[PDB]
RNA sequence: AGAACUGGCGAUGCGGGAUGAACCGAACGUAGAGUUAAGGUGCCGGAAUACACGCUCAUCAGACACCACAAAAGGUGUUAG
RNA sequence: GCAGUCAAGCGUUCAUAGCGACAUUGCUUUUUGAUUCUUCGAUGUCGGCUCUUCCUAUCAUACCGAAGCAGAAUUCGGUAAGCGUUGGAUUGUUCACCCACUAAUAGGGAACGUGAGCUGGGUUUAGACCGUCGUGAGACAGGUUAGUUUUACCCUACUGAU
């Protein structure tokens, strides 16, 4: 129906900044740099008081206005990952098989390997994209750290975890084998 | 060959179509085997199933006793009596064609064989080199 | 050993999921419609069988 | 396949429906000029890529009577009630 | 012949895993009818052999989804025609039924593909026999046996070659 003004506010917190040049979003902050390419999307930034940031559509179908919260969303994202970070914990999971999972490196890439899932002689490899650190957790047994500040780039190199240990030709209900997300939060203590 | 044997074999040459006749090479009883199929024969337009040494076959007893006649069995050829030749370049070849009676698992219903034995057919069915006394 | 912590944690992502009458998709549990267009986002949906 | 009324084709070209004996327009001496019919005006193609309000995105969209096919039943697709 | 809609019921309980009555909506032109538009100054008629290509309503192989899927084996469904889909006894057979191999022995179109490509076993002249019918000559979508398969050097197409 063609809704003249829809309009969503970003709060900006202290220490981050935000530049945006047409529509490419810059957000640095204590943790690093985030850079974002949203010329897809077709919306109207503006500064109000240099602690909120305000974007508008103006004659936008439904369609349209839908895309008009994701863009709040995904730089409130990109807020949050810069000063929180992301922080997903996956455990593993095995009836018979111990899964062995060790950090490897060939050509300086740092791949992820997997070992004896479900007596497989294959070894499986997941490169770790750039800006997640992968670290082995103390004290909780088969549990694995992905920690980062782009929450797109941690939850698809964590998704690459879950979907390369697959159980295939068997029943699902009963082989209950791979590696599957815990619990995701942020880096940062106290929130 | 198919099921029952143990290990691959080299391709040899193919010497014993669909409704060739060959000798009984043990004491089960009977006198020749008629070929009428080859395990792990392929599918082709017009192309008859041919065996080779070492191959498990169904093949029927012609002339023997009654008891083993008019009924089909497996059986395994130990003897081709057509040129093939192994990887070390050498062609052989027997006098005549000659079988064995044997089970799907492999193993021979008589207890001895007369003759000579190929190589290959002594090492693809345990059964069979067991009970022969010459290999070639 | 099942470990039952860790077969709820599992069982998100496995058994506790709902199934298309028709295209047979695997769905999520509170949803309405199918998501695939060629059973045209039927609303026929039922839970996914367990185990006995 | 067989009747009723009327108009046509057969006996009929012309403009239109890309194309067609029957449909639409209109029926024909030889020419000129002007205006229109039916049908069209992105290009092939002569004529506005005119104006105005909306609807539709289709991983087999749709596009014009006769006419060269599509239904029951469905969709938190979208719009209006 | 094939595919939907509705869901009374079957399914140990549980309608929709799987099915599914009573009804109802369609699709296909590989069946058989109906029609008589084209062809009777002739478009060579069944089947097989041979060979090419196409269709998907998928038998197998690839990747997946679902189950009253533990494993194993199967069942149902999706994307899919890329690649395969046989050797024989009987019958002229199409069709069919058995033997057997195989991952599997899926269904069809191309003037019911293909006779100046073949074959002539079937059908359908003239010879002859039998049965039934007819006074008889003769009749039989009844059985049986014997019975000439012509021509390309033209144009195009295609294969190679100047
Ligand atoms: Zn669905």
């Amino acid at each position: 129906m063609k809704y003249i003004q829809t309009e969503q506010q970003i709060e900006v917190p202290e220490g981050v900044t935000v530049s945006i040049k047409s529509r490419i979003v810059k957000v640095v902050g204590p943790r690093g740099t985030l850079t974002k390419n949203l010329k897809h999307i077709d919306v109207t930034f503006t500064k109000v008081n240099n602690q909120l940031i305000k974007v508008a559509v103006h004659n936008g179908g439904r369609k349209h206005v839908a895309a008009l919260r994701t863009v709040k969303s995904l730089v409130d994202n990109m807020i949050t990952g810069v000063t929180k970070g992301y922080k997903y914990k996956m455990r593993y999971v095995y009836a018979h098989f111990p899964i062995n999972v060790n950090i490897v490196e060939k050509d300086g890439a740092k791949f992820i390997e997997v070992r004896n899932f479900l007596g497989d002689k294959k070894i499986r490899n997941v490169p770790v994209r750039d800006g997640v650190t992968i670290e082995f957790s103390t004290n909780v047994k088969d549990e694995i750290v992905l920690s980062g500040n782009s929450v797109e780039d941690v939850s698809q190199n964590a998704a690459d975890l879950q979907q390369i240990c697959r159980v295939r030709n068997k029943d699902i209900r009963k082989f209950l084998d791979g590696i599957y997300v815990s619990h995701k939060g942020f880096i940062t203590e106290d929130l | 060959s198919g099921n029952g044997a143990q290990g691959t074999k080299f391709r040899i040459s193919l010497g014993l179509p669909v409704g060739a006749i060959m000798n009984c090479a043990d004491n089960s009883g009977a006198r020749n085997l008629y070929i009428i199929a080859v395990k792990g024969s392929g599918s082709r337009l017009n192309r008859l199933p041919a065996a080779s040494l070492g191959d498990m076959v169904m093949a029927t007893v012609k002339k023997g006793k009654p008891e083993l006649r008019k009924k089909v069995m497996p059986a395994i050829v130990v003897r081709q009596a057509k040129s093939w030749r192994r990887r070390d370049g050498v062609f052989l070849y027997f006098e005549d064609n000659a079988g064995v009676i044997a089970n799907p698992k492999g193993e021979m219903k008589g207890s001895a064989i007369t003759g000579p034995v190929g190589k290959e057919c002594a090492d693809l069915w345990p059964r069979v080199a067991s009970n022969s006394g010459v290999v070639v | 050993i099942i470990e039952p912590s860790l077969k709820a944690l599992a069982s998100k992502y496995n058994c506790d999921k709902s199934v298309c009458r028709k295209c047979y998709a695997r769905l999520p549990p509170r949803a309405t419609n199918c998501r695939k267009r060629k059973c045209g986002h039927t609303n026929q949906l039922r839970p996914k069988k367990k185990l006995k």
